[PDB]
């Protein structure tokens, strides 16, 4: 936010506001960022994939 | 006329008995889609 | 069978509430406990209810009044 | 093709209930009925004693 408020340019106005929106969406939603790298993998029921 | 399992039998019963009443419930395909989405690392559920 | 449905439309106007009133009337007529106020002509409850509505006797008010009167009379 | 054919079949016991549904009866009669025709073989006589 400080970098976007202080420094202003043609290429600085973009590629930074989207990052701020991404940080806000990751903070307000509660979802941890480390949750993007999954540890356990879920697998479908067997009835949704018959023999 | 769809994949709703708990509705087809009830509609057949109402037509044989002459009631002409519909109970929608929920299609099974939506549950299949929910399970297939939950098969990945993306949580999804329906609130109240 | 009823060819065109226009009188009931003029009695309702909204063209949407007419279907709901006719359905809530035909449901009762089919399940029982009611009597067709219009003399039937070997027709099903749907057309009977629709013609009774187009005649100017069944709407979204008289039905509610009758239901409230029947519930209070219990 | 995901489901290939996957034609759900009749199954006898399944056939028995389809007529259970359109037989007329009470909740207690429909409860015992599910119990009875629950306990019935491929051959068709019942497995458990009536008592």
């Amino acid at each position: 936010r400080e970098e976007l408020n202080e420094t202003n340019s043609e290429t600085k106005r973009k590629k930074l506001t989207k990052r701020i929106k991404l940080l806000e969406a990751f903070v307000q939603s509660g979802n941890k960022p480390e949750w993007m790298i999954l540890t356990v993998l879920p697998v479908l029921p067997p009835d949704l994939r018959p023999l | 006329k769809s994949d709703d399992v708990n509705g087809r039998t009830k509609m057949y019963k109402n037509i044989v008995d002459g009631n002409h009443q519909m109970e929608p419930g929920m299609p099974e395909s939506f549950n299949v889609l929910l399970k297939e989405i939950r098969s990945l690392g993306i949580n999804i559920e329906l609130e109240d | 069978a009823r060819v065109t449905v226009q009188d009931a439309v003029e009695k309702i106007g909204n063209r949407f509430d007419l279907v709901l009133v006719a359905a809530r009337r035909a449901r009762q007529m089919q399940v029982g406990g009611k009597d067709p106020l219009v003399p039937e002509e070997n027709d099903k409850t749907t057309v009977i209810a629709l013609r009774e509505i187009e005649e100017g006797l069944i709407n979204n008010q008289i039905l509610d009044v009758r239901e409230r009167q029947e519930q209070q009379e219990q | 093709l995901p489901v290939y054919q996957g034609e759900t079949t009749q199954t006898l016991q399944d056939y028995l209930m389809w007529q259970v549904e359109l037989t007329p009866f009470t909740d207690t009669d429909r409860a015992i009925a599910t119990s009875i025709v629950d306990a019935v073989d491929d051959t068709g006589y019942l497995t458990i004693q009536i008592e």
